[PDB]
RNA sequence: UGCAGAUCUUGGUUGGCGUAGCAAAGAUCUAACGGAAUAUUUUUAAAUGCAACGUUGGAUACUGGAGCGGGGAAGG
RNA sequence: CGAGUAAAAGAUUAUCCGCGCAAAGCGGAGGCAGUCCGUUUUUUUCUGGGUCUGCCGUUGGGUGGCAUGUGCUUGGCGCU
RNA sequence: UGUCCCUCUCCAAACGAGAGUACAUGCAUGGGCUGGCAUGAGCGGCACGCUCCAUGGGGCUCGAGGGGCACCGUCCCGAGGCGCUGAACCUUGAUGCUUGGAAUCAUGCUCAGGGACU
């Protein structure tokens, strides 16, 4: 959570400080490897083809195998031997011509870099691959941008701004097989009920002679896909190796990073670029999340406000944290018994 | 209007009377501005006007329905600045339907949430908290 | 010849990085450009008869277990721990170790235990292990050893 | 002296079905021996013989004298 | 074995690629010898040199870019 | 050439199914960090006690309601208190951090993985 001053004329909280919880998401740069074009038909959109980058990393090609280490590792081998030959250049020029003539949508195939995200609890080593659409301009201009962004890295600062909003496509935390009280929120029955309380008493009338799809039943809860629009960006950070003072504010000159004391519980250190979003986000820690540019109109006063942070909390999330940095702890306690022994051994 | 605070006082609660009208406690009958919901009891928080009856005190104030305002509550609530605060007891003062105090003094502190809504109560408060 | 060790990329990048070289985490001069497992020293198979000393953190194996099953469960866990290490299915428990596990009741198993493990072969050859108890005053700065 | 049914009579067979279950009285562990019940592979050792039984020593525990103690009547 | 593309556009899809409107028109293409096949129009293949544009895999050494242990691009070695 | 089973991990999980890893700081043990509780056993009482200052030399500080032997001192029994002592212990397991910014991480085990189909 953070502290900031709110600018909102006509409100009882105007020009005062508030406390708002936030979410931290690690954002290593992505790599673009492909271009796909779509044409519109009376039955829907159909893919025209794909243009590949001729140079792919090991973590990208891991996605095509279930046991990569004990395998021949032959993916994309023939394409590499053929792409730059005279027949190879002609074939690519043919596909690009079809993109120009008969396409309405241009997208790029991109994958994350799990080697740079040096996380100990994320066990997967094969990259996550997805498609990202290019908006704006004409078809000719769209293709030019896609070709320029081939084999290169894309940073999150080039896609989003500091005080904008975004959408959060994610998958919810799982709960397994759960009953109607937790799954749907129905009332519990009186203490005297024979054969149990946590149930729906009547699941239908005599007619129609069947159970309808609108009645609550027990089953799977959680692990669903949601969208949850209109989440405001509060900060666009950079990697701790290049900018050590991540959580330092103009109103708080302490030098500290975004990682709490003792690390994020179950996750660890944030060693990469990151985004700070206001509020909550679906899913547990370590899950991969997609952020999208908004669909709803962004002309409201709440969505156009400029955010200036004042204080970022970095106390330990284990127990009741009460120190902001490690120096605060070493100033409250003086030298301890173990420090004295180390000094005595140094003598 | 005001920001929402935790409810803390369902119908049937008995709270102290903080003015000097001769009443000792108040029994909450209902809360103003409650839109119903099946099986849910109306509940009153700080700065809420309630309908109440006196169960202890001068016989002249008893056996009739009055108006009152809640000024202290034991259930903690969170302010917009992130602070959680609570009192030691629940209390209220007898008031007329317009909002003017029947008494002339108040014992104990008065919540800031109740003070801004009712200007007359702000005058007689020993302390605004 | 299916090994195909190659491994010529590590040296070519090492001499490259020596030229252009803040950059604390990328300066090779652990070792960069190689896995930790590749530096493990590979000798032949170990002899048939070996002796090892190790500690087992039992409290992390018995958390929120039913109270009156903790001593019997700790016996099966110790057998599985040693069996995977020594590749054996015959693991004798010995009286000193059995008494120590049960010496505080069925539900008061100690948090840690230090054991001595010896593997023997008898005769197709048959391998079995004998596990005994090592009483120690403190469990600090104690690490697995092979004699 | 001719059977398809009488909630027909007597035998046999049958889906349900390897299903419902076999949940009061707290509980067993270890080594050696016994046993056909093993350490059973020909197509290094673990990933190809599991699971279970009795006695003795050792450990742990229950009954707790209105006792799963020691003797009798009735009944057997 | 009962053959229908929200596909292309031609010696009946065969007998090459690029630009162009199912146009007018405008550009590019390596030579030699053998075997086995051959009812024709420089017949259909298979090798060996035969000189190679465009490529794959290298060597170090100088650059240089990317977020920085992992891939690249420029400049020469021979090389498939 | 690939997929699955046994073995390993948990964002998944009634069983199936899932996300993963395939000699990997992968697993085990230890050290630091971050937290929880609230000051361990033992010894002691103008001193090789404890603390501070510049091995040695100098400044500190050292209880107890009561009772009992042995011609006043000495020796004892005594709940509690003080010092060594923010000590001692626990800290990832149905599953907190750290071997790559600066300020910390270190050892041990792997030795042609085995099996079923296409
Ligand atoms: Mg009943
Ligand atoms: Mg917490
Ligand atoms: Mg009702
Ligand atoms: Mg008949
Ligand atoms: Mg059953
Ligand atoms: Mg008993
Ligand atoms: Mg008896």
């Amino acid at each position: 959570h953070i502290v900031r001053d709110v600018d909102r004329p006509g409100s009882k909280v105007n020009k005062k400080e508030v406390v708002e919880p936030v979410t931290i998401l690690e954002a290593p740069p992505m790599v673009v490897v492909g271009i796909v074009g779509y044409r519109q038909t009376p039955v829907g959109h159909k893919t025209i083809g794909t243009v590949w980058a001729h140079h792919t990393s090991v973590e990208f090609r891991r996605r095509f195998y279930k046991n990569w280490k004990q395998s021949a590792q032959l993916a994309f081998t023939k394409r590499k031997q053929f792409a730059r030959t005279t027949e190879g250049r002609l074939a690519e020029a043919r596909t690009l011509k079809a993109f120009e003539k008969k396409a309405d949508i241009i997208r790029v195939v991109a994958h994350t870099q799990l080697r740079k995200l040096r996380n100990n609890r994320v066990g997967v080593k094969k990259a996550h691959v997805s498609e990202i659409q290019i908006n704006g301009g004409t078809i000719a201009q769209k293709i030019e941008l896609a070709k320029s962004l081939l084999e290169k890295e894309v940073r999150i600062d080039s896609v989003f701004q500091q005080s904008e909003a975004c959408d959060v496509c994610a998958v919810t935390k799982g709960h397994g097989f759960t009953g109607v009280v937790k799954r749907w929120g129905v009332a519990c029955l009186p203490r005297k009920t024979h054969r149990g309380l946590r149930k729906v008493a009547c699941i239908g009338a005599w007619h129609p002679s069947r159970v309808m799809y609108t009645v609550a039943r027990a089953g799977q809860h959680g692990y669903h896909h949601r969208t949850h629009l209109n989440k405001k960006i509060y900060q666009l950070g950079r990697a701790v190796s290049m900018e050590p003072n991540q959580a330092t504010t103009a109103y708080d000159l302490t030098a500290k990073t975004i990682t709490p004391m003792g690390g994020f519980v179950g996750y660890g250190t944030v060693r990469n670029d990151y985004v700070m979003l206001k509020g909550s986000v679906a899913g547990p820690r370590r899950r991969v999340i997609t952020l999208r540019r908004p669909m709803a109109p962004q002309t409201s006063r709440k969505l156009t406000e400029k955010i200036t942070l004042k204080f970022i909390d970095t106390s330990s999330k284990i127990g009741h944290g009460r120190f902001q940095t490690k120096k605060e702890k070493s100033q409250w306690y003086g030298p301890l018994k173990k420090d004295r022994i180390r000094r005595e051994e140094r003598l | 209007c005001r920001f929402r605070v935790s409810l803390a006082l369902p119908v049937g609660a008995v709270v102290n009377c903080a003015d000097n009208t001769g009443a000792k406690n108040l029994y909450i009958i209902s809360v103003k501005g409650y839109h119903g919901r099946l099986n849910r009891l109306p509940a009153a928080a700080l700065g809420d006007m309630v309908m109440a009856s006196v169960k202890k005190g001068k016989p002249e104030l008893r056996r009739k329905v009055l108006n009152a305002v809640i000024i202290r509550q034991r259930k903690s609530w969170r302010r917009k600045d992130g602070t959680v605060i609570y009192f030691e007891d629940n209390a209220g003062v007898i008031v007329n339907p317009k909002g003017e105090m029947k008494g002339s003094g108040i014992a104990g502190p008065v919540a800031k949430e109740a003070a801004e809504l009712w200007p007359k109560i702000s005058t007689h408060a020993p302390a605004i908290v | 010849a299916a090994e195909a060790r190659k491994s010529r990329d590590d040296r070519r990048w090492k001499r490259v990085l020596a030229k252009m070289d803040k950059y604390h985490g990328v300066g090779n001069t652990r070792v960069r450009g190689c896995t930790r497992a590749s530096l493990f020293k590979r000798t032949g198979r170990k002899p048939d008869n070996i002796v090892m000393e190790a500690s087992i953190h039992l409290s992390k194996l018995l958390k929120k277990r039913t109270f009156h099953k903790r001593a019997p469960i700790a016996i099966k866990r110790i057998r599985s721990f040693v069996g995977k290490l020594m590749k054996t299915k015959d693991n004798r428990i010995d009286a000193s170790l059995n008494t120590f596990i049960w010496h505080k009741g069925v539900k008061g198993v100690p948090g840690r235990v230090r054991v001595r493990v010896e593997r023997k072969s008898e005769t197709r050859k048959h391998f079995y292990t004998v596990i005994s108890h090592i009483p120690v005053p403190s469990f600090k700065n104690l690490t697995t050893k092979v004699i």
